[PDB]
């Protein structure tokens, strides 16, 4: 689940650009991220809206550190 | 170097020469009169220590660097009173109620629920052929001189499996064990073998079976030979018998068949002092062409005063495993001698007839064959183990 | 096999507890011995061979709790245990310890040293073994 | 390799050369008029009628060894697809038994049926004229598609000029996105 | 530890053993028989199932298998000819032998398994439908004097072991195949036989003889040591014990 709710803040912050999102997460490539976006829309169509509304910063710092610490949160919990 | 050891637990150990271990162990001994086999002293309650003293207060005055009065004390210490909580007048067949040990818990708890009428009984504990054999053997002497075991005699533990195995029980083996000298030769102990192979016989006898064979397997065939440390020990000593052990070397040595390159020996050429064989880990012996015996070396030790010093019983059959008589279909009581095929009356194929059945079964008075079958004699396994 | 059903944990307390009085005589131990009444083991309604396997089994372990690494102290005690299994059992003839070649020399050395520590009672102890010859010069214990 | 008595290979499973092709040859026969070989690779199905053959000339022992059983005494490389392969042509072959008078009674199974393969083989025109009557498709689309190629709703309208405009909006950046852009891949 | 298991020394690729010796050719040819086939299983109740499965099979398979030819022939035969009145003479045929497959699906398994003498395809049987397990010689035994439902497999009424007990004096407790057919109950030799000798006072004996008392002893001494002695063993010498 995680994965998937980072990926939408992702699309907030940044937009449609895949490749600059499959740079930043630590092991996804491009056809991965065209296949969840693929997946997901026919169910989030109204969440993607809202990420394309919702132009959140996209810092370079503050989003390393957010992934950084929830990634190693997932992990250690799951 | 020749130092036993280990190579699992309690299962086998490492190899060494049987010759080289019996010098290391004759030098550990030789000389203190501890492997002699004379009756040495023994110890005794301290109301009667006064005779031994005189012979023991010196000797253990020298040993132990002690002055005598010290000795008389220590002797005086560590006197059989201060141990014997049993009067020597005590049976063994009462548990003795003052005490505090488990163990005589536990044995109490067994003999609580065999005291009934129903389960009452001096029947047997395990098993029975130890102690029966260590009884009629144990602290014996030959009646000849040249039946004598030597001075620091190397005694050896040998199991030999049954040619008939369970095939459904892995913990357990079949197997019979004799006690052999070092100074023997494999050939002693190839003669020695009481095997029901030895006994087989067959042919089809149907029409006539008075016309059984006149010959056993052992009046035909006398190949055998041993397998240790990747060598044969094979028997020529008759023109009966042939090296088995040459065809097994052409076979194996062909293909990658899981061993190593093997060499061929007479079986009279090594002693069991000359073998370097490890203990527990097992080998091969076989007989009569097709009989295969697994060889355990259980035990080897020297011989002590204790031990059975005749010579006329070595091989000494140490233990003896349990094999179930063949007992004929017909009656399904009494022991089979003959085995039928293609039989019109039997309701199965093969089945085993005793000598009363098959004859008045498959005969007249006249003794003419009735119906069609054919038939072979047949010796037990189960009867001659 | 192993161990009889019940005697190791007898030889364990007996062991402890020996070694728990601080003490090597052979006095504290033969208190011991006879104040719980070791010495019985070997009555019970053992067969003859029901009691020659249990004295070589019993033998064998206290051989076991004899050697290193236990210290001074309890292997002393272990001796002591040897002696009174040997010296109280009831077999004819005298059932013998297993005895090693690896361990026999290691045993001797030991011997020597309680002769040298000038602790007596055990060595006398040991002699008093080799006397009645009470070891089986095997490869294994 | 199994043809010849080589050491490696136990002397049980070597055989006669002529009569093995000829058995191949008809389930091969077999396979590809049942719609098995077509937009499909040969070599596993031409794998499974050496391996059913092989199995089916001596039931008594050879049908205990597996594909990688069979394979290793062969020393070929068997395709992954092989047993799939494997599985849909015994599922023909069950197919072809229920017709036998004798072999519906006996209730077969997967592996039973390969002891019969000669006489489904003896009379196979007919069999597999009057099962053909009950074809052959892949399984992926004969699990009973209700709706097959649906017309999909007419949406060829473009409106007049703009259907909308905020799309525009949407599809731009801030000048705090633009800036933080500009900051994430400094 | 178990891989030592007889043979001691097996092959590691295919787990042959090595080739025939020449001593265990020359003993095959005189026909020494080994202890290894003196092993045999008891036949489970799901193994008479499947026996009597197998032979159902097998009556069923012969009984359908001419009929069925004959009826693929014809069909064949009628896509072949195109004259009419041949066509329908063909067709005819195969309608008959069609309802003749059918009439044996409809009989009943008793009328398949047929006589106890009936012929059976036991070699196949015992290769095929076991895959070798049981040989084809014991199979067919065992069926036809065990197995086959025409053989007498009731207990043994009080009158039938009192006449049995009387009759087989007449021939001297010999020649059982004609005690069994003249005991009128459908028995066979070895059924006789067996609960005859269950029954005997001649074989299982309470009393005891010179010659077994003086043999018992010789193989008791040379035998015995100290309180064992083979009890069951012994009874392979002297006749009329367990
Ligand atoms: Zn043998
Ligand atoms: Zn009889």
């Amino acid at each position: 689940n995680k994965e998937t709710d980072m990926f939408f803040l992702a699309i907030s912050m940044v937009g449609t650009d895949f490749s600059m999102i499959g740079q930043l997460f630590p092991h996804r490539a491009r056809i991965e991220i065209k296949n969840k976006f693929k997946r997901e829309e026919k169910t989030n169509g109204w969440r993607i809206d809202k990420a394309f509304q919702e132009k959140r910063p996209f810092d370079f710092d503050f989003f390393a550190h957010l992934l950084q610490k929830v990634l190693a949160e997932e992990e250690k919990r799951k | 170097c020749n130092f036993p050891e280990y190579e699992l637990p309690e299962l086998n150990t490492r190899a060494f020469h049987v010759g080289a271990f019996g010098e290391l162990w004759r030098g550990r001994l030789r000389g203190a009169g501890d492997l002699s086999l004379r009756e040495p002293p023994a110890s005794a309650l301290p109301g009667s220590q006064a005779a031994d003293s005189d012979r023991e207060d010196a000797a253990v005055a020298r040993d132990l660097d002690c002055s005598l009065e010290a000795a008389a004390e220590l002797r005086a210490v560590c006197g059989l009173d201060k141990l014997k909580c049993l009067e020597d007048g005590e049976d063994p067949e009462v548990i003795p109620e003052n005490t505090d040990l488990v163990t005589l818990g536990v044995r109490k708890r067994f003999l609580e629920h065999r005291e009934e009428t129903i389960t009452i009984d001096r029947a047997c504990r395990q098993e029975t052929f130890v102690y029966e054999m260590e009884s009629h053997a144990i602290g014996k002497k030959p009646e000849n001189s040249a039946d004598m075991i030597e001075e620091g005699e190397l005694i050896l533990s040998v199991n030999i499996l049954y040619p008939v195995i369970f095939h459904k029980h892995k913990e357990h083996k079949p197997y019979q064990t004799m006690l052999v000298l070092g100074s023997q030769k494999l050939t002693q102990l190839r003669d020695s073998i009481r095997c029901v192979s030895d006994l087989q016989i067959g042919g089809e006898f149907s029409n006539t079976p008075d016309q059984a064979p006149e010959h056993i397997s052992k009046d035909l065939y006398k190949s055998a030979f041993f397998y240790f440390e990747g060598t044969f020990y094979n028997d020529k000593r008759y023109p009966e018998c042939r090296d088995l052990s040459r065809t097994i070397i052409e076979w194996s040595e062909s293909h990658d068949r899981g061993y190593g390159k093997f060499q061929t020996a007479r079986m009279e050429d090594f002693t069991f002092n000359d073998l370097c064989i490890k203990l527990g880990f097992p080998y091969l012996y076989c007989h009569q062409g097709d009989c295969e015996h697994v060889i355990v070396i259980t035990d080897i030790r020297l011989v002590h005063h204790d031990d059975c010093l005749d010579r006329t019983l070595y091989p000494l059959l140490i233990k003896k495993h349990w094999l179930w008589t063949r007992k004929c279909f017909v009656c399904k009581m009494y022991t089979a001698r003959w085995v039928t095929n293609n039989d019109s009356f039997a309701p199965e194929d093969p089945c085993f007839f005793c000598d009363v059945c098959f004859r008045m079964l498959h005969y007249d008075s006249e003794g003419n064959k009735l119906g069609e079958f054919l038939a072979y004699p047949y010796v037990d396994p189960g009867t001659f183990n | 096999m192993g161990t009889p059903p019940g005697l190791q944990t007898d030889c364990e307390a007996l062991l402890s507890r020996f070694q728990e009085t601080d003490s090597v005589r052979f006095e504290d131990f033969t208190e011991l011995w006879r104040n719980m009444k070791f010495g019985t083991i070997f009555c019970g309604r053992m067969r003859n061979l029901e009691k020659n396997m249990f004295t070589k089994e019993a033998l064998a372990l206290a051989w076991r709790y004899f050697l290193p690494p236990y210290t001074f102290q309890i292997r002393v005690g272990a001796l002591y245990l040897l002696y009174g299994l040997y010296n109280t059992q009831l077999c004819q003839p005298k059932q013998k310890i297993r005895v090693a070649l690896k361990d026999w020399d290691e045993v001797l050395k030991f011997q020597q040293d309680l002769v040298n520590a000038q602790h007596f009672d055990a060595a006398y102890i040991f002699r008093k073994l080799r006397l009645d010859r009470a070891f089986h010069f095997t490869a294994m214990p | 390799k199994l043809f010849q008595a080589s050491p490696s290979v136990p002397a049980k499973y070597v055989e006669d050369k002529e009569k093995m092709l000829s058995r191949t040859m008809q389930l091969v026969e077999l396979a590809n008029e049942t719609w098995l070989v077509t937009g499909r690779h040969p070599l596993p199905v031409i794998t499974a009628a050496t391996f059913l053959a092989w199995q089916s000339l001596q039931p008594a022992d050879r049908l205990s060894c597996s594909l990688a059983r069979f394979c290793k005494l062969a020393n070929v490389d068997l395709p992954y697809p092989a047993s799939s392969r494997l599985q849909e042509l015994l599922a023909v072959l069950l197919r072809m038994a229920e017709q036998l008078a004798w072999l519906r009674v006996l209730r077969l199974d997967k592996r039973s049926v390969v002891k019969h393969i000669g006489d489904l083989l003896q009379h196979r025109q007919s069999l597999v004229r009057s099962a053909f009557r009950d074809l052959l498709l892949p399984p992926c689309m004969l699990k009973s598609p209700k709706r097959i190629c649906p017309v999909p709703p007419v949406s060829t309208v473009t409106g007049d000029e703009n259907i909308s405009d905020s799309e525009i909006e949407q599809y731009l950046r801030t000048p705090q996105e633009v800036r933080d852009f500009q900051r994430a891949q400094a | 530890m178990g891989h030592f298991m007889k043979p001691y020394f097996k092959d590691k690729v295919t787990g042959v053993g090595p080739p025939a010796n020449e001593d265990t050719r020359e003993k095959a040819a005189q026909g020494i028989k080994a202890f290894e086939e003196l092993l045999v299983t008891k036949w489970k109740n799901w193994e008479k199932a499947l026996l009597r499965k197998s032979v159902v099979s097998d009556r069923l398979q012969r009984l359908l298998q001419p009929k069925l030819l004959k009826l693929e022939y014809l069909h064949q035969k009628q896509s072949k000819v195109s004259s009419e009145l041949e066509r329908q003479a063909l067709e005819k045929q195969g309608r008959e032998a069609e309802k003749e497959i059918q009439d044996i699906n409809q009989l009943p398994e008793e009328a398949l398994l047929g006589n106890r003498l009936d012929s059976h395809d036991w070699e196949k049987i015992s290769n095929i439908n076991f895959e070798g397990s049981r040989s084809a010689e014991e199979i067919r035994k065992f069926w036809q004097n065990s197995e086959h439902p025409s053989i007498n497999k009731q207990e043994w009424s009080r009158e039938e072991e009192e006449r049995l007990q009387a009759i087989a004096a007449a021939h001297g407790h010999l020649e059982w195949q004609k005690i069994a057919e003249e005991l009128g109950t459908s028995r066979s030799a070895f059924q006789c036989l067996q609960k005859f000798q269950q029954h005997n006072k001649a074989l299982k004996r309470k009393e005891w003889t010179e010659e077994e008392d003086r043999m018992l002893t010789q193989l008791v001494q040379e035998m015995r040591v100290g309180s064992h002695i083979p009890y069951r063993r012994i009874v392979y010498y002297m006749e009329g014990r367990d």
